[PDB]
């Protein structure tokens, strides 16, 4: 079926008491294949990825991981950073390939920000060290992803603290450039809805549960109201979303 | 007393050794005691300031080049604006251009090493600093929330009724999920805001900016995190409600700031363009028009 993440009917929660956070999540994520999660604010977008890691508590439901669980790459909504060098951040206990490291820092376009740093590559950034921008920290924390040969990338939102130029450099190069080279399963949360043409599967979720999952033609045909809300919301209302 | 010598010589030298080790903490706290002040008392006397100091925000920028530190370059170049009291200003630009440097120039944290800049006629740099940062309002890209409770995190100065707080939850579109919290008000926001979402943390910070009733709210990229539907809905809500207020907006997305009055474009620390968004979109060679075109 070529499907690595097969969470069926999960009534997941954060707190062990109270109401559950998630309810009846019947999702599928295809292998080698980019998908996108779009929901509203506070509505389960990080919670699906942390339930898929099993960090959130399973009251009911069942998770059907396939190649226990392998090592996944992950970059959170808040960028966690070490007190190491920038190269030791981006490698993160891997073997250092110079050309794979070179195409990651060319793919992220962190090269002028590593050019303006006073030791360049080996500056000890972090808490003990130089404070950063936050956007540069976001690019460093996603630059530690897509390197590990880990084949599942849990890429929570990179496109908060970046502009349109660096997000098109992150969305044409990098995402769908080197992640179409090997068959790495990339999942994204993104409210910049211009990249909704650059998605094969699409998860749309609403208030704990999902609304539907499937492709853009399936949301065009079957859903066709949140599709119209995305058509008004992206403001290319003349064209047809494909 | 020879037996007193052989029982107390060790406590003499061991108490000398950890006396040196504990007095290193006095040396460290006296080295950190001698830090630099910010000089919170200003040049101008606190009697020319009225009750409504920023009643009509005439932000006249003249030749304002700023600097973060003494060793660094001038980040912003020689810029000029004439900002009306009913105006709404959208500032767009690249990362690394200086647009969130320019929002800190109103609050005197980034050092204005040359420049005239005023609001309502009278100089920003010749002001008391606490009366400057008390009667003005910012909102940042970072959501920083403290521990304790929600009425403290929206009102730490304790002086407000619950109706203006729930009016701020009404104009954040936050009221429905704060009513879905099981206290109504007065539940627990944890250390850094880890009880909620990142967009909900930024919505709490937005509503904490909405409690204060000053006529200047300035806005950094708050809706970088919060999604496009609530960006449209919240942009419509803050454009209808705060009609008097001179709102300066570093918008993260350009398609929420097509409804602005006039637009600053900042590229490499300088104003490239300053006109109508219809004029700068219809010029077709302009970098604001390629910011609209590169988005959609
Ligand atoms: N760490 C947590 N502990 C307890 N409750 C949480 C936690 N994180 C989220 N919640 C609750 O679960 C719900 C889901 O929030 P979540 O963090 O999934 O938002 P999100 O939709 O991922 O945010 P964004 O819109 O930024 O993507 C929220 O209503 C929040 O109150
Ligand atoms: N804390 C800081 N200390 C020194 N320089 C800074 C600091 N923050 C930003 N800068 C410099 O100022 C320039 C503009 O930064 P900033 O205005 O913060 O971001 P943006 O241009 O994305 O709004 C950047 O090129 C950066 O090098
Ligand atoms: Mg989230
Ligand atoms: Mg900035």
């Amino acid at each position: 079926d070529n499907c690595c993440v097969q969470i069926m009917g999960g009534y997941f929660t954060w707190t062990p008491d109270g109401i559950p956070t998630l309810s009846n999540i019947t999702i599928r994520i295809p292998r080698g294949q980019l998908t996108m999660i779009v929901g509203q604010v506070g509505c389960g977008k990080s919670s699906l990825l942390l339930a898929a890691l099993g960090e959130m508590q399973k009251v009911s439901g069942a998770v059907f991981w396939s190649s226990k669980r392998g090592p996944v790459a992950y970059a959170s909504q808040k960028p966690w950073l070490l007190n190491a060098t920038v190269e030791e951040n981006i490698i993160f206990e891997s073997p250092f390939n110079k050309q794979r490291y070179k195409m990651v820092i060319e793919a992220c376009s962190l090269q002028p920000d590593i050019d303006i740093l006073p030791h360049g590559d080996q500056t000890q950034i972090g808490e003990r060290g130089i404070n950063l921008s936050g956007g540069q920290r976001q690019r460093i924390s996603v630059a530690r992803a897509l390197y590990q040969h880990a084949n599942v990338v849990f890429l929570d939102d990179p496109f908060s603290a970046l502009d349109i130029h660096l997000s098109d450099h992150l969305m044409q190069a990098g995402i769908l450039e080197l992640l179409r080279d090997d068959k790495r399963t990339v999942v994204l949360v993104t409210h910049k809805l211009q990249y909704l043409p650059h998605a094969d599967w699409i998860i749309a979720m609403k208030d704990g549960t999902i609304q539907r999952e499937g492709t853009l033609k399936d949301f065009q045909r079957s859903e066709c109201q949140l599709f119209e809300h995305w058509k008004t919301l992206m403001n290319r209302q003349d064209q047809e979303l494909e | 007393y020879a037996l007193m010598v052989s029982n107390y010589l060790n406590w003499m030298v061991r108490n000398l050794a950890d006396m040196e080790l504990q007095l290193g903490a006095v040396k460290r706290i006296h080295g950190l005691l001698k830090t630099e002040a910010e000089s919170y008392e200003g040049l101008l006397a606190p009697s020319l300031i009225p009750k409504n100091w920023p009643d009509q925000g005439k932000i006249q920028i003249q030749n304002l080049s700023v600097r973060y530190d003494s060793s660094l370059k001038p980040v912003l170049k020689h810029v000029n604006a004439l900002i009306a009291p009913g105006q709404k200003i959208g500032i767009c630009g690249r990362t690394g251009s200086g647009k969130s440097s320019f929002s800190l120039a109103f609050f005197r944290m980034v050092d204005t090493f040359e420049g005239h800049i005023i609001i309502d006629g009278i100089d920003i740099a010749k002001l008391p600093l606490h009366t400057l940062r008390s009667r003005l309002s910012i909102i940042l890209q970072d959501p920083v929330l403290f521990s304790g409770t929600i009425r403290f995190n929206l009102d730490p100065e304790r002086k407000c009724s619950d109706s203006t707080l729930w009016e701020a939850l009404e104009i954040a579109q936050l009221k429905l999920v704060v009513k879905a919290l099981p206290g109504g008000l007065d539940a627990i926001i944890t250390e850094g805001g880890e009880n909620f979402s990142q967009g909900q943390r930024q919505l709490f910070c937005l509503a904490r900016a909405f409690v204060r009733k000053t006529s200047i709210f300035i806005m950094d990229e708050a809706t970088a995190s919060i999604d496009m539907a609530t960006e449209n809905i919240l942009q419509k809500v803050v454009m209808t409600a705060f009609a008097d207020r001179t709102v300066v907006t570093i918008a993260h997305r350009v398609h929420t700031i097509l409804s602005a009055d006039l637009v600053i474009v900042l590229k490499r620390g300088a104003i490239l363009e300053f006109d109508k968004p219809e004029k700068l979109l219809s010029r077709k060679d302009s970098v604001f028009a390629s910011f609209v075109r590169a988005d959609k």
